[PDB]
């Protein structure tokens, strides 16, 4: 769990924005099918999305990248 | 009881009229959660009277801010009371102290 | 709603003319009824409780 | 208040109290002693600090 | 009729739930802060006593 | 007169007795003012406030 | 150095029928306070013991009314009863029964005698009749148990739906009303560091003060099980 | 019914470090967190025995405030150091062990003459050093073997040191709410405690454990 935000603010380097990456991965946890990357030990996807961003696993950037990824890759269904 | 009161307890409790105060002097004649029944001294009673005061108590009324309202009778059966003896208590009342 | 129609329909449970608006208890409050009181305006039958 | 009064209280010195003048090796050693009983919280003391 | 597993699953729904406490008047902005719930059996708030 | 009182009831007159902790059962390391005030429940209660 | 010395339930001296001093000798320097106060925290919280848990008087259907000849409440009548020291031997549940007529105080050895039931305070006041023709009839569910039990924590424990005249009493069950305890020195055979614990206790007289000291020895001793093993 | 007991059913001992433990028993009742925490502190830490360093006799002192060339500080925490160090005796109560090193660097505790039956549980503990490749440190340690804390205020050539005796390092205990089937009421036990080395968290509270159920044997009833 988390008690202070203080470590996923110095990987993205604001809290505003750190909040509002971390709403968008903890909405695409919670709401969809995407998995978290790292181990959930019984936290919401709020503390699950907040730890994603203190490892460095997740910002705004390879929020995007994933979503280009997935985007062109249901796009290549093309049948 | 307070353990450290200042005196105006009794005065406070008398004065205001939650407790039952005896307007004659007596005999207990009977004593019950319910009334007082006070057998008037021959001193105190008029010629052509029954020479009985009657207190009825009142039990477990609602007052303006929902607390109960409850008087206690005091005395005990056959005891003697005076002329402005607490009869029965109050709400916050103990022997005819103020008892908050 | 043409839903609880079809509800309705299947199981036969037809409802009733007449809303609940019974007195209750508070929420939280827990004691014990000491009085009742019934006060029957002229001219209207009194049940058996008053 | 309450919190500053006990870190005060804890953090003085008294002269000639309880266990005055012994050296520790260390804050746990203290701990130790003051729980024993054998020092009181204000005995001057030397401790060995890291 | 708030059974045993309500309060499971109260337990569940709370966990790294924050909430917001206000002291009125809010002076400034430390009159509202977020806590976490820790689910007590009183009917009183117990606010940490350093804020 | 409160000292005198205190002396007839054969009790220390500074009015502070040494006591113990209930959970640890070890003294408090000063005296205590304990004593008997008179206490109020007022009307503001967490039944009606929560 | 490695062995201590044990110790022993040396004597036990009952100052009054609700008052007693067991000694506890030779303790060992430093054992006098970690058995005193593990025995007076046991002591005070967990000894079991007999409490009225309900009442049903006659004409009674709440405790919020009176009785007519009976001088108290019948609120004041249930806190009477809730003071009713009371030991019973073999059951952990007895109905007593009161009946009583004319007037005078109704204590507590009008309470009609089972063979199993013993009340140890027979001067205690339970009510006063103020008439002749007066008379309570009442039925006293004492009930063993342990701690403190508000009857608003017993109003979820009901098989069927409670008649309405069962007035429930908030059931205080522990015997000890106060425990304090001396750790003074003891002179045993060579030796000067041997300590001496003086429980004194006061209870309603519901408990013998050895059994007492029995039972507390016995909680602390199995509840330590768990660290003996540590596992 | 009235005297059966809520005992522990969670039991984590968290290892720390090889001395350092944190034991938790959860749900105790009301109450018996502090019984339980405080009854095997007061033991664990006043009453449990082994064996510590009691005196040393070092050739050319005769005080705790003397002098002594060649090593890098005052005897004061030369007996600092002698007190911190742990071991254990085997056969006897009382062992007296022998430092004789001359050289350059720190003499540690595997420095000490290898008596038989004792065992030093950390032999890079430094005792002191040396530092000019002429002088000698050369003392004679007396271990001996007791229970608790005796300080040498109260034991008052020889140079006393304070006595460890206990095991134990530190002794912490905390007391949080536990519940269990709605009620909160349940105590749950935090013990924190660390040992010097001569034996690990888990038999320190094992022993002090069965130090107390050995005193409470003539009472209770099985």
């Amino acid at each position: 769990a988390r008690v202070t935000v203080q470590d996923a603010v110095e990987k993205i380097g604001n809290r505003f924005d750190l909040v509002l990456v971390a709403a968008r991965r903890a909405r695409q946890m919670q709401v969809g099918g995407k998995d978290p990357l790292v181990p959930e030990e019984n936290d919401k996807t709020t503390v699950i999305a907040l730890r994603e961003i203190e490892e460095g696993l997740i910002n705004n950037q390879i929020l995007d990248v994933r979503e280009r990824q997935e985007q062109q890759e249901q796009e290549a269904a093309e049948l | 009881k307070p353990l450290v009161g200042t005196g105006m307890e009794r005065a406070v409790a008398v004065d205001s009229g939650v407790t039952a105060v005896a307007k004659r002097g007596g005999v207990v004649q009977y004593v019950d959660a319910s009334r007082i029944v006070i057998k008037v001294n021959e001193d105190e009673m008029y010629p052509g009277e029954a020479g009985i005061d009657i207190y009825n108590l009142t039990k477990y009324t609602r007052s303006n801010q929902n607390t109960c309202i409850n008087q206690m009778p005091c005395v005990s059966l056959g005891e003697p009371v005076e002329r402005g003896d607490v009869l029965a208590d109050g709400p916050s009342t103990d022997l005819g102290e103020l008892a908050l | 709603t043409p839903e609880e129609k079809l509800l309705r329909a299947i199981f036969g449970e037809k409802a009733s003319d007449v809303k609940d608006s019974s007195l209750r208890v508070p929420n939280g409050v827990s004691g014990t009824v000491i009085d009742v009181q019934v006060f029957t305006r002229d001219g209207v039958e009194k049940d058996k409780r008053a | 208040q309450d919190v500053v009064l006990g870190l005060y209280y804890m953090t003085r010195d008294c002269v000639n109290a309880k266990g005055e003048g012994m050296v520790l090796t260390g804050p746990k050693e203290a701990e130790r002693l003051y729980r024993s009983g054998l020092a009181s919280l204000h005995a001057r003391v030397k401790v060995r600090i890291t | 009729r708030e059974e045993a597993v309500v309060w499971d699953i109260l337990d569940e729904v709370i966990r790294e739930h924050p909430v917001l406490l206000n002291r009125a008047p809010t002076l400034h902005r430390l009159g509202i802060q977020a806590f976490e719930p820790v689910l007590i059996e009183g009917k009183a708030i117990q606010l940490h006593p350093l804020v | 007169e409160i000292k005198e009182l205190l002396k007839l009831g054969d009790l220390p007159t500074s009015g502070q007795i040494r006591l113990y902790d209930g959970r640890t059962g070890e003294q408090f390391e000063r005296p205590v003012t304990v004593g008997y005030m008179y206490m109020l429940k007022l009307n503001h209660l967490v039944d009606d406030k929560m | 150095v490695t062995e201590f010395l044990k110790p022993r339930l040396v004597d036990i001296e009952q100052v009054s029928s609700t008052h007693a001093k067991v000694t506890l000798e030779p303790l060992e320097r430093g054992f006098g306070h970690t058995l005193g106060n593990a025995l007076r925290r046991i002591l005070l919280s967990s000894m079991p013991g007999c409490a009225v848990t309900e009442v049903e008087i006659d004409g009674v259907l709440h405790e919020y009314s009176t009785k007519e000849g009976v001088q108290e409440d019948i609120l004041e009548i249930l806190l009477n009863l809730k003071g009713l020291a009371v030991r019973v031997q073999g059951k952990d549940e007895v109905i007593l029964t009161l009946n009583k007529s004319g007037i005078g105080p109704v204590t507590a050895a009008d309470i009609t005698h089972d063979g199993d039931v013993e009340i140890v305070k027979p001067q205690h006041v339970i009510c006063h009749l103020t008439d002749e023709n007066a008379s309570i009839s009442m039925r006293i569910k004492v009930q063993r148990g342990r701690g403190y039990v508000p009857a608003s924590t017993r109003i979820h424990s009901e098989e069927d739906e409670r008649p309405i005249g069962r007035l429930l009493v908030d059931a205080c069950y522990s015997p000890v009303e106060r425990i304090a305890y001396n750790v003074e020195a003891a002179r045993v055979e060579q030796r000067t560091d041997l300590d001496k614990l003086v429980i004194e206790m006061e209870t309603n007289g519901t408990i013998d003060p050895e059994e007492a000291i029995r039972r507390a020895a016995t909680i602390l001793a199995e509840q330590l099980e768990a660290f003996v093993d540590l596992r």
